[PDB]
């Protein structure tokens, strides 16, 4: 389980993020599908920090 | 001397020329910039001014500028 | 005419319907939570494929992707 | 005549090599049934290629049209 | 009315250190690597940011101050460099051998063969701009005058600079002083025009023309006066134009015709100098005097008389107009970008202007048959000229995007010009086919007809003629003109319409240049092109709000690079790409008119005259049979006369062939930013950002593409910068050989 | 005596360079005046030409039939001052400028905030770091033995396939 | 031409041409079975670069074979 | 119901809108009342007035209908805007806003077509459906 305040890595292939390092913001604990969002130290190409991905897109190194 | 310089021009325009069309192959199915691109096939236009702009982001237009170098080798 | 796509990535913040310059979009009630809304393309026949909906997508990765198809004379703009 | 001649055609065989190759991977290359082979263990790595790749076009060139320009001034 | 806010701003240098503290968006640090050319675009882009009309005004009153202290710090280079590092003193001894030269090479690694033997007793570079026949025309004599200049504008040069800081830091203007415009008129057509040519009329008549009428007999630099002696002493000016003996008291009795000696309408070439009389310039200069200042009492300030300008465009309306002007007062009122747009064209085409005025009426002695700077004269300004009417058409597409209001401007022209935009431009795209067809195309036709081996059959003098019969007569009721409706004037306006050749040393200073067939076939290539330029740049200005295509393109602002691949493709629909697209066209539109010039002057127009009586000119009279086709241009201008340039090797010439190849290689640099685009460069930067992550040294800031536009913009900014500096490069080292 | 040079102390080649610069600007030093300003810059230039000749009798070059110093680069240690003894100064000063960004972009990424840290050079951390890069060739050879040199290929980032 | 200005241009350039042949009489009388359209983005590269390498050879060509025939 | 002919605002102008093509196929008008009598940018060129209206216009395409509601809701205030595509020589009329609300907010009864319940690239290969006319962006 990843709570708030994780650092991750990307297993979402068809993202620019993927397996790099997010520090996660929050989770909605509600049953909404792709909860986990990740901000991230690097911004994309349209300017974006963080994405909602899902709990079995984000992993546990810490 | 001559002969060595241009040797290495020729050396310099075939590694150029096989970079562009490998470029442009080993990420036809997709690349940061635009992950899918596999789904839009060989030659599309471009992918619209977002994402930073994306045109002559196709394989077909990686292999179009090869083509420019092509000329230039020979 | 241009296929529209909409993926269940959509978070729906509605920027992509308010994107279409000729009206394709629009946002309708989603299921999965009974909340939240997706975006839904009825009217595809008037996509003229400028892509300016998925520069209003803010998700890392489309939620709404167009590919490009048959062109017609309303997808080509013509007054004419 | 002869030399020039066979020799453009040879620059657009080869460009055309990679053209049609181009398309086989976005339209026939399958990575379901290409697990572990040759081929799907290079594009594994297919970002450090194409940087090597670079590197050496960039090397080539530096140096070799710096040499030129060094001469041409002297 | 003059209102002022004292001290909006102090003296900081705390906002140094915070790039993009003028803007909201960049004052937040970067992200990618765009954002230092997302910065370094919008810097000087002053509406971009400020929604306040009144303070983006006080930057740019600020900011022209520090543009006229850095042509005073530049003007000061010209003048410190004619004193200590040039051949003056020396070249006012001999004008017709020793080359001008300035810039002095320092001796070092083999550059030390550009201070090539160029005369006197001195090594340099032969320069080219004419700063020492402007200084012999000033009245310069001595090498201590062009010092006290350099100085003299280099405290100029810091006195505009603290005027800048003056009145933005210290006080600024409001925008009811900013918008008083018809006393804006009133001074800068009275101040700055009416007396500036009565100064330099009161220049050049107590110091210029003693010391150049001396130069003429040419007694010697040393042993003419200083400028201040004409002033003291009586005698010693009076004894030349003995005027002065009557002082100002014929010119304050109404009796102005004894100044019949220096004040004059001579109207010639000085053949000495083979420039214009000096006396006829005082002249001039005291007629542009009078007509200015009495041009400058014209508009309305707070004593109730003149004429206001909202008042006079209103009332010209008539029945194919609507409202007439009713609002374009209120538009130069309140726009810049409409003011910078027709300030620039009328100030690039006054320079083409000058181009012209000035090597058929070479103004200064020993310029004319100085073929090295005469040239160079018309192929800079002409160039200087196409660059603003490309940014006037820039500004007047920024003008309808951001400040055009369809509010106040209904059905006056404005609106009407708007209404009707595609009767413009289909006719004008009409005229343009029928122009490249029938100006290009009879190349085509005398290309193949020189090929086929019929003679017969192009369009030549000895073929089917194609004569410039208005251009022939009004090159003759010009050239008959000093006698019959100009009869003051001694000789003609110019030598350039009809006349006797004259020659200074045993060069000709001008010579009538003949008009036939070969001249109306570029005559109209000239006008081809102009009219593709309109066509391109008035198409952007049109266009720039919307079109059948795209209806809202004045929200997607004056420079987006595309609105996507949709309805088959809208890659450049922007009106900047407009002007990204009309820069070649004047590059192409202008570098033809140089090509027509500087062939044309050298084959019938310059060249060595004999002490017999005859001309032989330089490239021989080929531009009649040899200038109809194109491998006559290839061969007979481009080929032939840039032997000069690649044989440069080893002469103080070379390093113009090395620019010639240089030039040559930036222009071909600019091809691989105009035929690429954006989503192949990105990609092979995420390949290479692996490579610098894998090595655990990455950039914070990530890089990305250039953007579609900047990959544009520098397409074209190495384009011209290549094509132009070859042209700079072969102009210089063919006519520094040759003359 | 590897590819079909003299050795040009002894070449008619590289001496009938020597004349034809001698004699062009001597022609071009003949009309001066012996005490003028560009006369020594005619005299001294030649002197310029006699520094770089007496150089090139004695170092060993190997001059063609034109007299132009050619290369060989086999290396060979007859002929190692041509490439190698460059070679070794070129990357000795190339790591100096490849480990000290590589020291820096480790130190600011390391802190608070190195998107700033890019425009602002930072002399507290950009003397630290050619601190760093001076120890450059045996830094790097304990970094990769020590493994952190590089990073494995789940860290870098990979575009999809 | 083709490689530097790109379709935009064009396409409301080629809307003018269309506009002035539906007003103008004597030519009104007459229709295109197909409405004209500008290029297309690919096409443009296509069509740019086969002239670009058109234009390549027979420069090259015309230069190499003249060139010998005349000196050998 | 379009009510043509409704009192289109009083321009006369405008070589730029409705050619030939709407005397054969397909033309578009756009209805809504005005609140005042300011003047506004038109598609063609720039003014008509805003009358008090009924207000009638027969603009070129939809993209013209659409982007003088996105220019009329913004500097004007007026959000009553109802867009057509004509009788005979058309196919639908009231194009615009479909639902009778503004289809940028969301409304109970909606139909989500063209909706793929996965990702982009869990969509399948151009490799898998060689010679298969299932299209491969389509669920
Ligand atoms: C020899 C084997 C071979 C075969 C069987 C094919 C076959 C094909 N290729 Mg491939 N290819 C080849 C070699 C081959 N090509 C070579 C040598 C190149 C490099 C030039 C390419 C690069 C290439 C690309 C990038 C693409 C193809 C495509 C295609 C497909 C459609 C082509 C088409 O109709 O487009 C239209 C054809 C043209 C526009 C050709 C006309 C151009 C003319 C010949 C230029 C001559 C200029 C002018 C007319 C000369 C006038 C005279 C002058 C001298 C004065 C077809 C399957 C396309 C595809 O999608 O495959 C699925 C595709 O995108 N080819
Ligand atoms: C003389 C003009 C000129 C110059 C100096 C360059 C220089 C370069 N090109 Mg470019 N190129 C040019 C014209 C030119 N190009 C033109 C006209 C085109 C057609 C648009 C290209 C298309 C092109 C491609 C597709 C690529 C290059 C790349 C490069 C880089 C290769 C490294 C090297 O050889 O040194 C180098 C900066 C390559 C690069 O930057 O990879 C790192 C690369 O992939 N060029
Ligand atoms: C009469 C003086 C004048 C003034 C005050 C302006 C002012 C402006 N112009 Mg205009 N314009 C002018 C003349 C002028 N222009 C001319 C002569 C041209 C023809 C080139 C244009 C064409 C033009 C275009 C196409 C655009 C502008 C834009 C602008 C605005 C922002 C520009 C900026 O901040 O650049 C900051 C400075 C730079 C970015 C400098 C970069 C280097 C440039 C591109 C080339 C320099 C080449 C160099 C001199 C050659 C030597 C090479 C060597 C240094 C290596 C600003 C209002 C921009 C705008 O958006 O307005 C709303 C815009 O897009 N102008
Ligand atoms: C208009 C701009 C301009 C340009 C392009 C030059 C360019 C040059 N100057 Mg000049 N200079 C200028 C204005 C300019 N100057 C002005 C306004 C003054 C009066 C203060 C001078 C006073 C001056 C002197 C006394 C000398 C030069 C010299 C030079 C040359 C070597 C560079 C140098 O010494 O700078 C110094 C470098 C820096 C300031 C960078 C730190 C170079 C051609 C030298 C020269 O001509 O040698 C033959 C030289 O001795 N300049
Ligand atoms: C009669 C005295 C006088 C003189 C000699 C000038 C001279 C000048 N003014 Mg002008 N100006 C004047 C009265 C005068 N002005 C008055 C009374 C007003 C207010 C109505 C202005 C409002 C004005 C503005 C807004 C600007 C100038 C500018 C200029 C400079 C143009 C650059 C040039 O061509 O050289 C020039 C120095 C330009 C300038 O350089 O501003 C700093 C400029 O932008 N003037
Ligand atoms: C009325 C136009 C006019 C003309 C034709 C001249 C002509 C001349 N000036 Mg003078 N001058 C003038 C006004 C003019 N002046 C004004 C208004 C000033 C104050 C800014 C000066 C300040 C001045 C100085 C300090 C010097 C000259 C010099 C000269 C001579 C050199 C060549 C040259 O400048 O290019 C010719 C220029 C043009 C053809 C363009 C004219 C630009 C003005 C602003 C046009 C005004 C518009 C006018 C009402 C309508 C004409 C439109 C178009 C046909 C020009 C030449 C006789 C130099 C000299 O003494 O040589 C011996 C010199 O050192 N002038
Ligand atoms: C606009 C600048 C200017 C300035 C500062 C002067 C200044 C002078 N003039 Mg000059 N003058 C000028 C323009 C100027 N003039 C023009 C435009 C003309 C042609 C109409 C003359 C024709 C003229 C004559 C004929 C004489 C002067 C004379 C003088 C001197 C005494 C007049 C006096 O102060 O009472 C004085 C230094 C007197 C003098 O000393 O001449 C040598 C004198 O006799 N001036
Ligand atoms: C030399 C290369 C070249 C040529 C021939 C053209 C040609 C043209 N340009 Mg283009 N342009 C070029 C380079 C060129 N351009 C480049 C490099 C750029 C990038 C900056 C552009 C950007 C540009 C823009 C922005 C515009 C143009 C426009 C035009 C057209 C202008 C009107 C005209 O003269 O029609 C007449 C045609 C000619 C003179 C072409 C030569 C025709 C020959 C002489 C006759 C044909 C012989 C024979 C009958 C041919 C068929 C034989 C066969 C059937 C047997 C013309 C077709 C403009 C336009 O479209 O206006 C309407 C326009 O706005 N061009
Ligand atoms: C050209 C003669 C001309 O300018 O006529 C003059 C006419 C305008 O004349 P009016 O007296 O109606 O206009 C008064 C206003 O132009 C200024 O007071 O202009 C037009 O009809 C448009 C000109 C473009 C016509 C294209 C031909
Ligand atoms: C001379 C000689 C020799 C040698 C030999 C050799 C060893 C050679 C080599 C050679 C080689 C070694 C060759 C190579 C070449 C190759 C090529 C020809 C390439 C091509 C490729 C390609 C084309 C690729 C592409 C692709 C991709 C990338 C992906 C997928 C698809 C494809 C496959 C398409 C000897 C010793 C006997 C002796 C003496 C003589
Ligand atoms: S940048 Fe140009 S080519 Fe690329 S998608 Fe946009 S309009 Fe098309
Ligand atoms: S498609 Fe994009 S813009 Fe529309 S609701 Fe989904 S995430 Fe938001
Ligand atoms: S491609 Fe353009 S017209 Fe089609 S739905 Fe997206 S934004 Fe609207």
């Amino acid at each position: 389980m990843v709570q708030r305040g994780s650092k991750v890595r990307i297993l979402r292939k068809e993202s620019y993020w993927y397996q790099e390092i997010g520090t996660v913001a929050s989770i909605d604990q509600s049953g909404i599908k792709y909860p986990v969002i990740v901000r991230f130290e690097k911004v994309n190409y349209s300017n974006v920090n963080s994405n909602n991905f899902s709990l079995d897109e984000v992993v546990e190194v810490e | 001397p001559g002969d060595f310089l241009v040797h290495h021009a020729i050396a310099l325009g075939l590694h150029t020329t096989t970079l562009i069309l490998v470029k442009g192959a080993l990420d036809a199915r997709g690349s940061k910039l635009m992950p899918d691109k596999k789904d839009f096939g060989y030659s599309f236009p471009c992918d619209g001014p977002g994402r930073g702009g994306t045109c002559d982001i196709s394989a077909w237009d990686a292999f179009y500028l090869a083509v420019f170098w092509m000329l230039n080798t020979i | 005419a241009h296929t529209v796509k909409i993926y269940d990535t959509c978070i729906g913040c509605t920027q992509c319907v308010r994107a279409c310059p000729t009206d394709v979009l629009e946002m309708v009630p989603w299921d999965g939570c009974r909340a939240n809304q997706i975006a839904s393309a009825p009217r595809t026949e008037d996509c003229v494929g400028c892509k300016r909906c998925e520069s209003a997508c803010p998700t890392d990765f489309l939620s709404i992707r167009v590919y490009l198809g048959a062109e017609t004379t309303r997808s080509m703009g013509l007054g004419y | 005549a002869l030399y020039t001649h066979h020799q453009y055609i040879a620059g657009f065989l080869m460009v055309g090599a990679f053209a049609h190759g181009a398309i086989f991977l976005v339209r026939d290359y399958d990575a379901e049934q290409n697990k572990n082979n040759v081929l799907a263990r290079i594009i594994d790595h297919k970002e450090a290629i194409i940087s090597h790749l670079s590197w050496v076009s960039l090397f080539l060139g530096f140096h070799t049209l710096g040499l030129y320009v060094h001469n041409d001034v002297v | 009315k003059i209102v002022i806010d004292k001290d909006p701003v102090s003296t900081s240098f705390d906002k140094w250190a915070v790039p993009g503290h003028f803007s909201r968006t960049l004052a937040k640090g970067p992200k990618t690597t765009t954002w230092i050319w997302n910065l370094h675009a919008d810097v000087h882009d002053f509406d971009s940011y400020t929604s306040d009309l009144e303070e983006v005004s006080r930057k740019i009153f600020s900011a022209h101050f520090g543009h006229l202290a850095v042509v005073f710090i530049w003007l000061s280079g010209a003048y410190f460099h004619g004193a200590r590092f040039s051949n003056y003193e020396a070249w006012l001894s001999n004008p017709t051998t020793i080359k001008p030269s300035a810039q002095v090479v320092w001796p070092i690694v083999g550059q030390e063969i550009l201070n090539g033997d160029v005369g006197g007793g001195f090594q340099g570079i032969q320069i080219t701009s004419g700063l020492f026949q402007m200084w012999r025309a000033s009245g310069i004599t001595t090498e201590l005058q062009l010092y006290v200049t350099a100085i003299g504008a280099l405290v100029m040069a810091a006195l505009m600079l603290f005027a800048g800081w003056f009145h933005y830091h210290k006080a600024a203007p409001k925008l009811e002083w900013f918008q008083n415009a018809e006393s804006m008129m009133n001074h800068h057509l009275g101040g700055l025009f009416g007396l500036g040519s009565l100064s330099w009329a009161g220049h050049q008549i107590h110091v210029s023309l003693p010391v150049n009428k001396l130069l003429d007999s040419g007694v010697s630099p040393q042993e003419i006066p200083l400028p201040h002696e004409f002033i003291l002493n009586k005698d010693l000016i009076a004894q030349l134009y003995p005027s002065f003996g009557q002082g100002l008291t014929p010119f304050f009795t109404l009796n102005w015709n004894e100044y019949s000696d220096f004040l004059t309408f001579k109207g010639g070439l000085n053949p000495v100098t083979g420039g214009l009389w000096l006396s006829d310039s005082a002249h001039h200069h005291l007629a542009i005097a009078v007509l200015f200042i009495v041009a400058g009492h014209m508009y309305r300030t707070n004593w109730g008389i003149g004429h206001s300008m909202k008042e006079m465009y209103d009332s010209h309306k008539g029945p194919f107009t609507g409202e007439g002007h009713k609002g374009v007062y209120e538009i130069f009122t309140n726009s810049w970008h409409a003011q910078l747009s027709l300030n620039l064209a009328l100030f690039g085409s006054l320079s083409i202007i000058v181009a012209h005025h000035m090597y058929s009426m070479p103004p200064y002695p020993y310029l004319a048959t100085d073929y090295a700077t005469s040239l160079c004269l018309f192929t800079h300004h002409v160039w200087i000229g196409g660059f603003l009417i490309v940014g006037a058409g820039a500004h007047a597409a920024i003008f309808m995007v951001r400040d055009y209001d369809p509010a106040q401007n209904y059905n006056n022209l404005v609106d009407r010009v708007l209404r009707h935009r595609d009767a413009i431009i289909s006719h004008l795209n009409w005229v343009c086919i029928f122009l490249g067809f029938h100006s290009f195309g009879l190349y085509i036709h005398n290309d193949t007809m020189r090929a086929l081996g019929r003679p017969q059959d192009m369009f030549s003098d000895a073929a089917i003629q194609l004569q410039p019969v208005f251009a022939q007569w009004v090159q003759g009721v010009n050239s008959a003109a000093a006698g019959n409706t100009a009869p003051n004037a001694l000789a003609n306006a110019s030598y350039a319409f009809g006349g006797d050749i004259v020659s200074v040393g045993g060069k000709v200073a001008m010579m009538p240049i003949s008009l036939g067939t070969a001249d109306f076939l570029v005559h109209h290539i000239h006008a081809f092109t102009i009219h593709v330029t309109v066509l391109i740049l008035l198409k952007g200005v049109l266009f720039a709000r919307n079109s059948r295509l795209i209806p809202d393109k004045a929200n997607l602002g004056f420079r987006f690079p595309c609105d996507g691949p949709g309805r088959g493709g809208t890659c450049q629909v922007s009106a900047w790409d407009h002007v990204f697209l009309g820069l070649f066209w004047m590059y192409n539109s202008l570098s033809v008119v140089l090509f027509h010039f500087s062939w044309k002057m050298q084959s019938d127009v310059w060249g060595n005259v004999t002490a017999d009586g005859a001309v032989s000119h330089i490239t021989g009279n080929n531009f009649a049979q040899g200038a109809i086709t194109i491998n006559g241009w290839l061969r007979d201008f481009l080929w032939a006369q840039a032997s000069q340039v690649i044989q440069s090797y080893g002469s103080a010439l070379s390093a113009y062939g090395l620019m010639f190849l240089g030039a040559h290689f930036i222009w071909a640099f600019s091809l691989m930013f105009l035929f690429s685009g954006r989503g192949y460069w990105q990609e092979l930067i995420e390949s290479i950002v692996w490579a610098h992550n894998k090595l655990k040294f990455a950039p914070s800031i990530q890089p990305r593409a250039l953007s579609i536009t900047q990959g544009r913009a520098v397409g074209v900014a190495h384009y011209l910068l290549g094509g132009i500096a070859t042209t700079w490069s072969f102009f210089h080292a063919r006519i520094i050989s040759v003359g | 005596d590897v590819a079909g040079l003299i050795p040009c102390s002894q070449s008619d080649a590289f001496e009938r360079r020597l004349k034809n610069t001698t004699q062009r600007l001597e022609n071009r030093l003949k009309k001066y005046e012996p005490g003028s300003a560009p006369a020594e810059a005619l005299q001294k230039q030649i002197d310029k030409t006699q520094q770089r000749f007496d150089k090139y009798r004695n170092s060993g070059l190997l001059c063609g039939a034109d007299g132009l110093p050619h290369l060989i680069t086999d290396g060979r240690w007859s002929h190692a001052g041509e490439f190698t003894i460059p070679g070794l100064l070129f990357l000795y000063i190339a790591g100096f400028i490849g480990w000290s960004g590589r020291s820096y972009l480790q130190a600011v990424a390391a802190s608070d905030n190195s998107t700033e840290k890019e425009i602002i050079i930072d002399i507290p951390v950009a003397l630290q770091s050619v601190s760093k890069g001076f120890v450059w060739p045996l830094a790097a050879l304990q970094e990769f033995s020590s493994g952190k040199l590089t990073a494995r290929d789940e860290e870098i980032t990979i575009s999809p396939r | 031409m083709f490689l530097i200005s790109w379709r935009g241009y064009w396409q409301e350039l080629i809307e003018t041409l269309v506009w002035a042949h539906e007003r103008t009489p004597l030519a009104n009388l007459v229709r295109w079975k197909d409405k004209p359209v500008a290029l297309s983005i690919v096409q443009a590269r296509l069509v740019g670069l086969a002239h670009f390498a058109v234009g390549y050879i027979v420069t090259y060509a015309a230069f190499l074979i003249a060139s010998t025939a005349s000196k050998f | 119901t379009l009510n043509l002919n409704a009192p289109t605002p009083i321009f006369g102008g405008s070589t730029g809108g409705l050619l030939r093509k709407a005397e054969v196929e397909e033309f578009y008008s756009i209805t809504w009342t005005g609140k005042s009598e300011t003047v506004f940018e038109l598609p063609t060129g720039g003014a008509a007035i805003m009358r008090a209206g009924e207000n009638l216009l027969r603009l070129a395409r939809k993209e013209q209908c659409i982007a003088l509601g996105a220019q009329l809701k913004d500097k004007f205030k007026i959000t009553d805007y109802k867009i057509y595509r004509v009788y005979p020589s058309g196919e639908v009329q009231f194009l615009h806003p479909k639902d009778g609300v503004f289809p940028e907010k969301v409304n109970p009864g909606r139909v989500a077509v063209g909706s793929n319940k996965r990702r982009i690239g869990q969509n399948p290969d151009p490799a898998k459906l060689k010679f298969k006319g299932q299209e491969t962006f389509d669920s």
